[PDB]
RNA sequence: AUUUUU
């Protein structure tokens, strides 16, 4: 039968270990699980499998664009802030808004700003002018886990546009992740 | 007999006065989560007694193996443990030419020499224990060019010998674990010495358990052109180590009577 | 959107005490989702965290 | 002969109390031999009992 | 790592 513990009478100091799926009941009530969709939208793989805006850059020259990729404190991706460590594939969505040209895109977890000066083997995919691509950067990190908060939690993204004439433009970037491994959930964030 | 029956004297009554709509009340009685118990926890030489314990906690689906499966540190897991038994340089003196036979080249305070400086692998632990019981493995090294010749006596002298050293006849020291090592023939001597004393344990940081010495069997015959600076080095390893008596940090404690 | 409901904690029996015990105590209210909890559509954000 | 060792009882957490309880208590230290205790040679006496 | 889907 039902114990008084499952009827509401408990002790907060006896909750450890963390993660106790204890059932709560009372007459005329029982946990009822009803599904509306064929699958879950709470699963990490599904939720995060959907991109979210990151930032935009307006180029004028053929200079390079180096930016510390990090988890959002803004979109639905904020749900990541509930975790401390991450590891797995990273999907980067880049939109190359230009009349005539090409956009070199690369990604690395390497902090050194000189290993990027060349782009030899940092994944120089080419998005023709007015096009957009979605490259999935592997976990080529030198650290087993990525603190989820760091201003560079995610590796740096590089964008060296190869323009042809006076043409200029802007590169909007949004991103998601493929199968994410989050660990050791931390306390909920505050609001600004 | 009473004082707990609150569950089946309310759960049943309703179950007895229930209609097609079922019982209109359910009552369950049991013991509180915070029961009258006592918990005891023991770590190395420690015991924590608590009479008001609480449910222990821990992270989600935790892994306490504590072993890095990637081995970011390629070493044996027991490296830190065995570290203090590691081979180390105990001494290095210079064989000054023109030293008659029997002359003592260099000595070494056993076993406190393994904690000779704070830079000794064993120095760390040695400080938290007053008693010691260990075995030794010495390797006295002496290098000399082929042109030169000579011989040194590497011998282990227990406290008994060290005490009455002058009363003993040199040339008979070959009765003790030694290595008459003829230069120009051998560059290193090996000596395996077990725990030797008149007491089960020796006070840490003591000269007890004897000491290893190196004498001049036959003085160095160094030709004219040949070099004249021969160095004698004493290396030591602990075949087996054992620190028992706990004590304050490096405080002289008397295990003896 | 719409509130979850009205939450009220009324006094039933005055908190009793004695010479060496407090005449008033502190209370904490926590909240979580049930074992049948579910979330469905992800939408935009209404606030910015830090 | 040689002492058994240094015996020290330090305070870890101040003895708490209330209006009707003592602010300090009495303590007693007893000593005995373990189940592996043994004595060996009988010797002369160093003191005289009564 | 059915850690694309069954």
């Amino acid at each position: 039968t039902m114990s008084p513990n499952e009827l509401g009478l408990t002790s907060a100091q006896d909750d450890g270990p963390l993660g106790q799926e204890k059932p709560n009941y009372f007459l005329n009530f029982r946990s009822m699980n009803v599904d509306i969709f064929t699958v879950s939208h709470t699963k990490v793989d599904n939720l995060f499998g959907r991109a979210w805006f990151f930032m935009e850059h307006t180029f004028t020259n053929e200079g390079q664009w180096r930016v510390p990729l990090e988890f959002p404190k803004q979109g639905h991706g904020s749900l990541s802030l509930l975790f401390a460590y991450f590891t797995g594939e990273l999907n980067i969505h880049v939109l190359f808004l230009s009349e005539r040209g090409f956009l070199r895109v690369a990604h690395t977890y390497d902090t050194s700003n000189d290993r990027v000066n060349f782009l030899s083997s940092n994944g120089v995919i080419t998005v023709p002018a007015g096009e957009q691509m979605t490259l999935s950067a592997p976990y080529y990190s030198n650290k087993p886990l990525r603190t989820v908060r760091d201003n560079n939690s995610l590796g740096y993204l590089m964008c060296k546009p190869f323009l042809t004439g006076t043409s200029t433009g802007k590169i909007e970037v949004y991103l998601s992740l493929r199968c994410p491994n989050f660990f050791f959930p931390l306390p909920a964030p505050k609001v600004t | 007999v009473g004082n707990e029956i609150g569950g089946n004297l309310l759960t049943k009554v309703a179950d007895d006065a229930s209609n097609i709509l079922g019982p209109n009340c359910f009552a369950t009685t049991a013991e509180p989560e915070n029961k009258n118990v006592v918990q005891a926890t023991t770590t190395v030489n420690t015991t924590n007694l608590t009479q008001h314990p609480s449910a222990p906690t821990m992270p989600f689906s935790p892994d306490f193996s504590n072993v890095d499966n990637f081995h970011s540190m390629a070493y044996d897991i027991t490296t830190g443990d065995k570290n203090p038994s590691k081979l180390v340089r105990l001494e290095t003196h210079e064989w000054t030419p023109s030293w008659a036979r029997g002359y003592q080249i260099t000595h070494v305070e056993l076993p406190k020499v393994f904690w000779d400086h704070q830079d000794k692998p064993a120095y760390g632990q040695s400080r938290y224990f007053a008693a010691v019981r260990c075995g030794f493995h010495f390797q006295v090294q002496v290098n000399v060019n082929q042109g030169t010749a000579g011989s040194a006596l590497v011998v282990y002298e227990p406290k008994p010998v060290v005490t009455y050293d002058s009363k003993l006849e040199f040339g008979a020291f070959t009765n003790l674990p030694h290595v008459l090592m003829n230069l120009a023939e051998t560059t290193q001597a090996d000596l395996c010495i077990p725990y030797v004393a008149d007491t089960n344990y020796v006070k840490t940081d003591s000269s007890d358990l004897g000491q290893l010495k190196v004498y001049v069997w036959t003085p160095l015959s160094i030709p004219t052109g040949s070099a004249n600076q021969v160095d004698v080095t004493i290396l030591g390893s602990l075949l087996q180590l054992d620190f028992q008596n706990p004590r304050v940090f490096a405080q002289d404690v008397n295990i003896y009577d | 959107g719409h509130p979850i409901g009205l939450f009220q904690i009324e006094v039933l029996n005055r908190l009793t005490y004695n010479s060496s015990s407090p005449s008033e105590v502190y209370c904490i209210v926590q909240g979580k989702m049930g074992q049948d909890a579910r979330f469905f559509c992800p939408t935009g954000s209404v606030v910015t965290f830090q």
